[PDB]
């Protein structure tokens, strides 16, 4: 949901410009910075708090209820909040000024018979000066008492001139009480009271807000950020630490390389005219682009090369399921906690700063670690698994020939291709040639 | 309603250095972007800087880089533009109007360009004062293209416009028409006016533009013919 | 570089213009936003239509729109009188690491028949050709629309030295009237047989020619 | 211009401190750039200088 | 609302974090049981060589 110059509280409260939001539902959220508020000039307590519990809900769903204030005037109005060319109010909320020549002390009830808990959502206006309290509250002396069969809130009128906004230099201090199931509202304010329409439908879902200007393109991604949605292929991220859905950690390195491929020894002997086909060693065959790990043949009908499926396979599967069970492929996260700050809180921000930073740091370590123990755990397996080929060879081969140490065995019996083959598949009998070879090696 | 109020109008020789400064009303800059744009007489328009309130970022045109840079006062709700080094040519109407690309976006290309100010004209140049050069212009060969012949003055050279020219005291009104000076790339304007008398008298009366400068306080008669 | 935009565009009231706008292949795959701004005569620009077709508040929907492949463009119906004006098709680009804008359009709305500039080139006079400085007065008068691209050339090549042209001017009726003035030095005056001074308006192109 | 704070004060006998029975509540308001600060006390105030 | 928030944030980043590490260590330990154990069986016959 994209608030656009709306803020989730400006559309709750029911701003002129933001009643287009009103009944509106959402998953996240997302809050512009173009944002901006044009109705009666507010402060809300605590606001963060109510802001973030709002999102979580997901929902501005109001549900208007049938109350009744006897003996005083409703629907209040004033200049600073305009809907349109006459004058106008709060949405969910209704300005109660005294009738007549009097104000009686309001008192009122509302049941919650309905099985979902309900959000009430009242506010406490703020004269700038005497006259005009007890000319719109008579008794100079106003007072709101919202409370519940649990909780108790009472908030007194604070008279006094104030910043001037929006053509005044008065205020109204927002407030909101939750019902919950089977429990029952009470209200009971002498003056200077904004009691709301009705309730909102709370509800338990993964809905969040985030900040960002971000553009909205159409598109389907598991994962969003501040600077706009981004794949979760891979297990971290350096983005921006706050996230929504299914996105990888945020780690502090902007990158991390894992080996995937086995380790190279590149260049070549290349030796000369004639190729000694000299064995591995020192030297990987650029050569060889069948496979992982091959072999050469230098019998008397000529050279030859052929890659060994089955080592290689053995390697390659080692290699590629182990990523993802060493990093999980992902893990979802909606609400949290908020990441930035615009101005300075004290104890309760420090706190939170702390936390997130704590985590990353921890976290980044893990990755770090991690990247550095499966790369140095490849090299190992791959480099092992041309090792044991070359074992697999030393003990078939036997007798007949011998390992010139240059990563080759020195047949010491003519060797046609076929004979050669025969030693490939493992398949090839030592007793065939050993009186043969035997002879060559000790003569 | 949100209201721009651009610096007064400035104007400074070339090598020197101007600033120009945008105020804003209603909303704060501060949740809002901004850019420049020169307007060059006539020329088009052309974008040259931009920054963020509340985001220190800038990014400016790859030609003038360096010599331009912004500024931004979040506590008076004004954005400044500095320009060093100024170019003669480089003098124009400059704007600032707002941008979206704020906060996570830092690109200023998804917003379009909203409220932009009424515009303040620098004027660049080095030049002083001058005589305008007054020399005829008659037909190559007796015109005979449709009716009579087309001959003329030309004042070249002169500053500052405009000087008013009288062909015979204003004996010559009828067929007169004096085209629009324009400015030289050396800093200097001319204009031209021309006149449609006919061709059968071209020998008959005599046509001179009294080109009167208040400027140079230069009185130059000239006479026109083939 | 700037944007590819036509000159000019024109049509009678109560009809439909479209004003063609083509990228570069940095802007064309990209299709970064693009956004159209009308500009007034003599006036601030203001934004006429924003984010492909995104609507600015208070203009009517006469306007639209519309953005495919290389390039994006934007029509104009039930045409007024005051809907005439400067347009520029501004957008985004990314090779430039910046934002491109239009060369120009100039929207006018007909009732106002077309007309043919009237070129007259002058030579050089005796007295100016004295100081060892030629000029070529060329001026064009009584075209509508006032749209002119003018071309200056030698003989052989086309010639950007000493190229001041003044923007068109409407003439007490309604026709616009602008001049070219290319000065020139003695020596290239003689150098060529005779130098013509060619007029773009309309795709006619009327011109006139002196030699020494 | 942004958020708003009243105290009022508590009139009563504590715990003598330093040779006093009363106290001084301290609060601080933070204000930023463009923003304005107003004060409207009708008494016991503490003003900074 | 917010303290209730960050309460919930902190436990379960913990157990996340935890978790990796019981799972990671687990993998390792078993990765490298195998090996030790299949190392011995292979000195015990280059004892014999
Ligand atoms: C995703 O989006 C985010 C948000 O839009 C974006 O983050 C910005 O990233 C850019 C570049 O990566 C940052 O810009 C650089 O900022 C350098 C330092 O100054 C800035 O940062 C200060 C401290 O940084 C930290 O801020 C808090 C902790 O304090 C923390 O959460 C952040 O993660 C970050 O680590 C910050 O204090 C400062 O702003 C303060 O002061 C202003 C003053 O008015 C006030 O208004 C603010 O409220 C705030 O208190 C400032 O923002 C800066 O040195 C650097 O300079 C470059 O250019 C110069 C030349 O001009 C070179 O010499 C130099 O080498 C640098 O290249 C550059 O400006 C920016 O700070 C991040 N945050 C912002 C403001 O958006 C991500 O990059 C996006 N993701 C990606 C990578 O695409
Ligand atoms: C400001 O505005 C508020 C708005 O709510 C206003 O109302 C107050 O609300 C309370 C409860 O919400 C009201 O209290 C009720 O009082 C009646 C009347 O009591 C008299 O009559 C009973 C017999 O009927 C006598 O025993 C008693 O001595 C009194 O003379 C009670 O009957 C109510 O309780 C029972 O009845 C309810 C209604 O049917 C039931 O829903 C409830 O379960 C209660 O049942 C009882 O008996 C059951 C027997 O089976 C037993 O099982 C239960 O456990 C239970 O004991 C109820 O208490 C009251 O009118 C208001 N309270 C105040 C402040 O006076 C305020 O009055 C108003 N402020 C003012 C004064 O202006
Ligand atoms: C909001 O929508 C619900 C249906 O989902 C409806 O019951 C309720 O009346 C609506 N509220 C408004 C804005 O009237
Ligand atoms: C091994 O080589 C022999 C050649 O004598 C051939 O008959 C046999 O099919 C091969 N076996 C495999 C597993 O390729």
């Amino acid at each position: 949901l994209d608030g656009i110059d709306c803020t989730l509280i400006d559309a709750l409260l029911g701003d002129p410009h933001c009643d287009v939001f009103q009944n509106e539902t959402w998953d996240l959220f997302v809050e512009r910075s173009k944002a901006f508020s044009n109705c009666y000039p507010y402060d809300v307590p605590d606001y963060a708090s109510l802001r973030s519990l709002v999102a979580s809900s997901g929902t501005l769903e109001f549900i208007t209820e049938g109350f009744t204030w006897t003996g005083v005037t409703q629907n209040g109005g004033s200049n600073a909040c305009k809907r349109g060319p006459g004058s106008g109010f709060f949405s969910r909320l209704n300005w109660v000024t005294k009738s007549g020549s009097t104000y009686p002390v309001l008192n009122v009830t509302m049941p919650n018979n309905d099985n979902f808990d309900k959000l009430y959502i009242w506010g406490v206006h703020h004269p700038s000066t005497n006259q005009e309290q007890t000319s719109l509250y008579v008794q100079a002396s106003g007072r709101v008492t919202v409370s519940t069969r649990r909780s108790q809130q009472t908030i007194i009128p604070n008279i006094g001139s104030r910043p001037w906004v929006r053509g005044l230099s008065s205020r109204i201090s927002i407030y909101w009480t939750i019902v919950k199931p089977g429990d029952v509202l009470v209200i009971n304010s002498n003056g200077n009271l904004i009691a709301p329409r009705g309730y909102f439908k709370m509800r338990t879902g993964k809905s969040s807000i985030m900040r960002s200007d971000a553009p909205i393109d159409t598109c389907i991604s598991e994962c969003i950020t501040p600077n706009g949605s981004i794949p979760n292929d891979k297990p971290f991220q350096n983005v921006n630490k706050i996230t929504y859905g299914a996105c990888p950690k945020y780690v502090k390195q902007n990158t991390l390389k894992l080996a995937t491929g086995m380790r190279n020894v590149p260049e070549k002997q290349t030796r000369g005219l004639f190729g000694a086909i000299a064995g591995f060693i020192e030297n990987g065959w650029e050569g060889m682009i069948d496979g992982w790990y091959g072999f050469r043949h230098q019998n008397s009908e000529g050279t030859g090369q052929a890659a060994d499926l089955k080592s290689t396979q053995a390697a390659i599967d080692q290699i590629n399921g182990k990523l993802n069970r060493v990093i999980e492929k992902t893990n979802e996260k909606f609400h949290q906690i908020e990441k930035e700050f615009s101005e300075v809180e004290g104890r309760i921000q420090d706190l939170e700063k702390y936390v997130e930073d704590t985590k990353i740091d921890l976290w980044s370590y893990n990755a770090e670690l991690l990247v550095a123990l499966e790369n140095q755990h490849t090299i190992d397996l791959t480099d092992s698994e041309m090792n044991k080929l070359f074992e697999k060879t030393r003990r078939q081969l036997r007798e007949n020939a011998e390992d010139m140490g240059n990563g080759c065995f020195k047949i010491y019996h003519k060797c046609d291709n076929a004979c050669i083959e025969s030693i490939r598949n493992g398949t090839y009998d030592h007793d065939v040639y050993r009186d043969e070879a035997l002879n060559n090696r000790f003569q | 309603q949100v209201q721009l109020v651009q610096s007064g109008a400035e104007v400074k020789k070339p090598g020197a250095s101007v600033t120009v400064s945008c105020q804003v009303s209603g909303y704060t800059l501060t949740s809002y972007g901004l850019s420049w744009v020169r307007q060059a007489p006539g020329q088009g328009l052309e974008w040259v800087g931009w920054i963020n309130t509340y985001d220190g970022q800038t990014k400016y045109v790859k030609k003038f880089q360096g010599r331009v840079t912004m500024t931004t006062h979040t506590g008076t709700n004004t954005a400044y533009m500095e320009m060093k080094s100024l170019r003669s040519d480089d003098t124009a109407v400059y704007y600032c109007a707002r941008v979206e690309g704020v906060r996570g976006v830092m690109g200023f290309h998804y917003y379009p360009m909203d409220v932009w100010g009424q515009g303040t004209m620098v004027t660049v140049s080095s030049a002083s004062t001058k005589g305008p050069s007054v020399f005829p212009l008659a037909p190559s060969s007796k015109s005979t293209s449709g009716g009579t012949a087309a001959l003329g003055c030309l004042v070249k050279d002169y500053f500052p416009e405009p000087v008013t020219v009288s062909w015979n005291s204003g004996a010559l009104t009828s067929g007169v028409h004096t085209f629009p000076a324009v400015l030289q790339s050396s800093g200097l304007y001319s204009l031209s006016s021309v006149v449609t008398v006919p061709s059968s008298s071209l020998g008959t009366q005599t046509y001179i533009c009294n080109v009167n400068h208040k400027p140079s306080n230069t009185k130059v008669d000239k006479k026109v013919e083939p | 570089s700037v944007l590819t935009q036509p000159p000019s565009v024109s049509g009678a009231p109560g009809q439909r213009v479209t004003i063609s706008c083509t990228g570069s292949s940095s802007n064309i795959g990209a299709g970064y936003a693009v956004h159209w701004y009308q500009q007034l005569p003599g006036t601030a620009p203001k934004l006429l239509i924003s984010g492909n077709s995104n609507r600015p508040s208070g203009v009517p929907d006469r306007f639209s729109g519309s953005k495919s492949g290389t390039s994006a463009s934007l029509a104009i119906t039930g045409l007024q009188a005051e809907d005439e004006a400067d347009y520029y098709c501004q957008s985004y680009d990314s090779s430039l690491s910046g934002s491109v804008f239009g060369g120009g359009t100039k929207l006018t709305v007909l009732g106002q028949p077309k007309a043919a500039p009237s070129v007259t080139l002058f030579p050089p006079s005796s007295e100016e050709l004295q100081a060892n400085k030629a000029t070529l007065v060329c001026l064009i008068s009584d075209f509508y629309p006032g749209a002119v691209t003018v071309a200056w050339k030698a003989d052989s090549s086309p010639v950007k030295a000493g190229v001041e042209t003044t923007t068109p001017s409407k003439q007490s009726n309604n026709k616009y009237a602008a001049s070219s003035y290319l000065s020139l030095t003695p020596e290239q005056w003689k150098s060529h047989r005779s130098y013509s001074c060619q007029v773009t308006h309309e795709g006619s192109t009327v011109e006139k020619t002196v030699a020494p």
